[PDB]
RNA sequence: GCAUGGCAAGUCUAACCGGAGUAUCCGGGGAGGCACAGGGAAACCGACAUGGCCGCAGGGCUUGCCCGAGGGCCGCCGUC
RNA sequence: UAUGCCAGCUGGUGGAUUGCUCGGCUCAGGCGCUGAUGAAGGACGUGCCAAGCUGCGAUAAGCCAUGGGGAGCCGCACGGAGGCGAAGAACCAUGGAUUUCCGAAUGAGAAUCUCUAACAAUUGCUUCGCGCAAUGAGGAACCCCGAGAACUGAAACAUCUCAGUAUCGGGAGGAACAGAAAACGCAAUGUGAUGUCGUUAGUAACCGCGAGUGAACGCGAUACAGCCCAAACCGAAGCCCUCACGGGCAAUGUGGUGUCAGGGCUACCUCUCAUCAGCCGACCGUCUCGACGAAGUCUCUUGGAACAGAGCGUGAUACAGGGUGACAACCCCGUACUCGAGACCAGUACGACGUGCGGUAGUGCCAGAGUAGCGGGGGUUGGAUAUCCCUCGCGAAUAACGCAGGCAUCGACUGCGAAGGCUAAACACAACCUGAGACCGAUAGUGAACAAGUAGUGUGAACGAACGCUGCAAAGUACCCUCAGAAGGGAGGCGAAAUAGAGCAUGAAAUCAGUUGGCGAUCGAGCGACAGGGCAUACAAGGUCCCUCGACGAAUGAC
């Protein structure tokens, strides 16, 4: 039973999209977000940094933390970012609320997902 | 987004914009939260005596007389438990610690979010409020902090469209139960919370159900009383944007 | 509704035959009772191991990988620019209270830095030397020898 | 003090001199008027009528003034006992209106009409 | 340990101070704690911001083929 | 159908339940000593009638003065008789008078009485006389100095632990104690009296190295405050009693100087704003108490009674709480606002008086002994070689010296002067006042809401209960009848109600009387569950149910 309206919407969302529009990324990270607080990603910079690519929205079933450096031009979805996170992001490309991928998205393509 | 500044006569008088905490996401469970633990915290230890019904040298006679082994004096059985005038087992307890911490950044973040919950008319309305209004909070200018009056206010917020939450409060609830006994015979609805600058106002707090703060120190409970979100407020225009640093 | 709140009526609280939750005897002891003889599992072996040197012979090293350095160099802006200078003592926290001020050679170094400190690891000096940087001793530092 | 137990207390405890203020009526209009006052304590000279119990509408003579039970006798003011004698059925000052003083005091007088003091 | 929540390479204040609507509450207070490097009795020394391979979920493509966080198998590094 | 079974109805018994709170429990703020000028405590007295309680003391529920208060009053305690108060009583505050006997108990003796002037006893001063003084005892705990267990833990047990706890002896105050470095030892070019709070830290240290035990320096805060002798050099320049007179003390040193910013002495410079002694003497705040203090007691309906419903209206710097015949801001006390007094802060802070701070050079003049220290034996502590203390023995120096910096000796370095003394504030407790509460609500909560440390038990130390509620108002039942009758009963009266009628609100169960329904004197025992019948049933809150026939028709399935 999660306790913040916001995340509980959010996850209501994440389905919605999962099954009305193809997404089978939203629906996976719904199933995460569902599962306990304690299991959800912690990932900093240095890891988005290695793993990601331009024009692919680097997906985080978490939260990011701002250790680390990020000099690629991606696109970072995360339910929540440290406030040094989402200012050194939006430096070299763009961190955006998953609310906006599902959105901009609904289709959850060309997507790397990244914990 | 922008607030309407009112006169001392209910007329508008320009406006300014409304700061952009009252645009943080409503949280009522961090709102709830910390309105329990700013109750809890004004809570009194208390605890029964160290020593009730072990004053006595009371013993058992053990095996012989066909009765159970209960300490007894005089023929009658004290100090355990299961007898009369015995001690109590597992009783109230004055070491027991009954306050709750509460984060500086969540408690903040709860302020911030109970003060956005103020700028929904929706809300304020669902909250149990009655008033005629669209736009809130209500906003008026400073020289509401020279009123002194309170029949003074009154017209004001008959004026403002704002006074039936006050019909709402005239009605005092008297309890069920024993707290009756303990002074808390009486309960009332919350009403308009009234926030000024520099001193809270004397002339609107004896209003049915009103409360007054002032805006550098208003809490979660004016805010949002019993932890419910959405209270029809009434800002000072100084008020507001002094409640915009907090 | 939690565990405690099921109990009335199962008379046992949990604790099997109503036999059990008595005394001392149930635990095997007060305490750590019996830590070498019935309940010796999970225990670390007796006896002594060592010795301690006096608390004021001691000395504490304030350390700080390269990494943390390079890391930051662009937001360390408060700091040194040249052809980046720093000097560590006023980067690493608590080095204050600290004996000296000592670099490791953890992690990369992307960038010419000329580095301040009282000690520097051999990894430390060829990471940053590597990077065209160099390694300046404190007079401190001089106690090298 | 807010607590209920320490209220009724006080009241029933109190001392003599502070039980005057346990018989105190309301004046009537004119009265208040008169001398600026919305009340006064009920002396046995004084004329009253009765706004709340089964004597209400009724008017009189004030009899006598009991400070220990904070009660008052009002002429006609009676209950017929099984014998058939007219007994006194005792007021609270509460639900009563003073409607005439009496004023042979001095001291009563002044009091009553300084602005400063109230009686 | 666990569930929830805040913040996150950090996090939290303690006694205590000021304010006040005066035991609540608003603001100060980072002393200090835990985390940020380990190994060694000690002296003393001091590490992978990723080198390879499998591969779940997910994504991509011209629909078996690529990319594949996490995970698994190695390498390599500090120290005794 | 006897004896009788199950359930109900009427009445009872009982006192649960619900509602109520004059008592508790706990937290918080304030405040804090009393006594030979005989306390605290106890005894016995004291009232018109007086048994208990409270008060008081032969002047006995009280006497006097001042202030407040006010037309009433004569305690709890509501009777009867009587009395007091406008000559201002009651009642409240302050101050004073009186104040029996025992009691530290003090002339002597003694179970609260007695015998023939009394600080008994021990002390200091001393006119050497009890002439002037002191001590004694109490107090809720807190505080300081001594004595000091065991159960227990270690799954036994001895060191260890429980624990320097329980208990015991002695004593202070409103707070105690501590305290201006022979310190610390983040070793420093550093800190700077002492408590206490937070932390340092379950760290260092201890320990059948088992179980367990357990600091400090520092840091952040609170509050801040720093001084006086002994001696050197002076040498009667001095102090106490007494109005004076006069007496006493004092060369075995009173008094001056001086006290590590060492001092004295000698010669100089300069100067006082230190320090010490004495005078004056608060503000603010806080705690408590007090004065004043807004607005409906309007209509209708219900009711025994509006504080209810509906309608009309008002105050609010006051919508805290209580009272009043039912739910009250506006009926009464209060509550906001304003104002006043007392106490504490505090004889403190500020102020002023007096004094005189400091500096140079010279000077081996002075500077606390069974001490520092060592050894034997013990206790204690985390203190380990390196805690603190006791005991026996031994035992130094003299600042050009001495002590410390966690083993000893020597050297260096750094800190610092013991063996004399005083010291505000910040901290503990809760007797006392006041406030508060997600505490209990009469088998609870104190043992104690009641005669409560009461009744009562024990030779004694000691032990120790139970008992709250008529009603709006006593209107607490006149009169008549009956009766041995102030009993009880009948009739009757009051009230909304007596099934509110006195241990009287409500009034459960166990259970008792009478009574209704079912069963019943030929029949068998976990007392029932599920089926199906008899008999019984006011309404209400459930409204279904029966038979012919017909439609549907799983598995099964015939004559
Ligand atoms: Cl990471
Ligand atoms: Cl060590
Ligand atoms: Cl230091
Ligand atoms: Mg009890
Ligand atoms: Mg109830
Ligand atoms: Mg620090
Ligand atoms: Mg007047
Ligand atoms: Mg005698
Ligand atoms: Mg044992
Ligand atoms: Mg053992
Ligand atoms: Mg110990
Ligand atoms: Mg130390
Ligand atoms: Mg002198
Ligand atoms: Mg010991
Ligand atoms: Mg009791
Ligand atoms: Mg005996
Ligand atoms: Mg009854
Ligand atoms: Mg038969
Ligand atoms: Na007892
Ligand atoms: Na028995
Ligand atoms: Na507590
Ligand atoms: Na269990
Ligand atoms: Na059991
Ligand atoms: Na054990
Ligand atoms: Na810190
Ligand atoms: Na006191
Ligand atoms: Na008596
Ligand atoms: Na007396
Ligand atoms: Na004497
Ligand atoms: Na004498
Ligand atoms: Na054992
Ligand atoms: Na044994
Ligand atoms: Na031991
Ligand atoms: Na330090
Ligand atoms: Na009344
Ligand atoms: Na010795
Ligand atoms: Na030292
Ligand atoms: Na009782
Ligand atoms: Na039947």
């Amino acid at each position: 039973s999660k306790t913040n309206p916001r995340l509980s919407s959010l996850i209501a969302d994440l389905k919605s999209a999962a099954r009305s529009s193809g997404g089978a990324v939203w629906g996976d990270v719904a199933e995460r977000l569902e599962k306990p607080r304690r299991t959800h990603a912690e990932v900093n910079l240095g890891r988005i940094e290695r793993y990601a690519q331009e024009d692919e929205t680097v997906v985080v079933p978490g939260k990011v933390l701002g250790s680390g450096v990020l000099q690629k031009d991606v696109t970072v979805a995360a339910v929540d970012f440290s406030g040094t996170a989402e200012t050194k992001i939006d430096q070299v490309g763009e961190a955006v609320s998953l609310e906006q991928a599902i959105e901009n998205n609904p289709e959850g393509s060309h997507v790397r997902v990244i914990r | 987004m922008q607030a309407t500044i009112y006169d001392l006569d209910g007329n508008t008088d320009g406006e300014v914009d409304l700061p952009d905490v009252f645009e943080t996401p409503v949280r009522s469970d961090l709102i709830g939260k910390a309105v329990r633990a700013a109750q809890a915290n004004r809570k009194q230890d208390y605890g029964s005596d160290e020593y009730a019904g072990l004053r006595t040298p009371a013993e058992s006679f053990g095996s012989g007389r066909g009765q159970a082994h209960v300490p007894k004096l005089d023929g009658r059985a004290r100090r355990v438990p299961q007898a009369v005038k015995g001690r109590s087992a597992h009783p109230p307890k004055t070491e027991k610690d009954r306050s709750l911490d509460l984060n500086d950044k969540e408690r903040q973040l709860a302020v911030r979010s109970a003060l956005a919950a103020t700028a929904d008319a929706d809300l304020v309305a669902d909250r149990g409020h009655e008033f005629d209004r669209d736009e809130v909070p209500v906003v008026v200018s400073d020289d509401f902090e020279d009123l002194v009056k309170t029949q003074e206010v009154v017209s004001l917020l008959e004026a403002l469209d704002v006074h039936a939450d006050i019909d709402r409060a005239d009605e005092t609830k008297i309890k069920a139960g024993q707290g009756s006994a303990r002074g808390r015979k009486y309960r009332r609805p919350a009403s308009i919370l009234f926030v000024t600058s520099d001193e809270p106002s004397t002339a609107a707090r004896n209003l049915a159900g009103a409360d007054v703060a002032t805006a550098s120190e208003v809490n979660t409970e004016d805010l949002a009383p019993g932890g419910a979100p959405g209270r029809l407020t009434v800002f000072t225009e100084s008020a507001l944007a002094e409640v915009a640093e907090r | 509704t939690s565990k405690k709140k099921r109990q009335r009526g199962s008379r046992t609280h949990g604790g099997g035959s109503h036999k059990n939750r008595r005394g001392a005897g149930h635990r095997g002891g007060r305490g750590d009772a019996g830590r070498d003889k019935h309940e010796f599992h999970n225990h670390e072996p007796l006896g002594k191991s060592g010795f301690k040197r006096p608390q004021k012979v001691q000395e504490e090293a304030a350390t700080i990988d390269v990494r943390e350095i390079d890391e930051n160099v662009t937001l360390l802006a408060a700091d040194d620019v040249a052809e980046f200078r720093v000097d560590v003592r006023d980067v690493v926290e608590e080095a204050d209270d600290a004996d000296y001020v000592k670099v490791l050679g953890a992690g990369q170094v992307r960038h010419e830095l000329t580095l301040i400190a009282d000690d520097f690891s051999e990894g430390a000096r060829e990471k940053v030397e590597g990077a065209g940087g160099s390694v300046e001793l404190t007079d401190l530092g001089e106690e090298r020898q | 003090s807010k607590q209920p137990d320490k209220q009724r207390k006080s009241q029933r405890r109190a001392p003599l001199h502070e039980r005057h203020k346990q018989v105190r009526a309301t004046l009537s209009a004119d009265l208040r008027e008169e001398y600026g006052q919305r009340n006064v304590r009920v002396n046995a000279g004084d004329t009253v009528e009765v706004l709340r119990g089964d004597f209400a509408g009724e008017e009189g003579e004030v009899i006598n003034v009991d400070l220990d039970k904070a009660v008052i006798h009002v002429e006609d003011v009676t209950l017929e006992k099984t014998d058939g004698e007219e007994v006194p059925r005792p007021l609270d000052t509460s639900n009563v209106r003073v409607t005439d003083l009496d004023l042979e005091d001095e001291k009563r007088e002044a009091r009553l009409e300084s602005e400063d003091d109230s009686a």
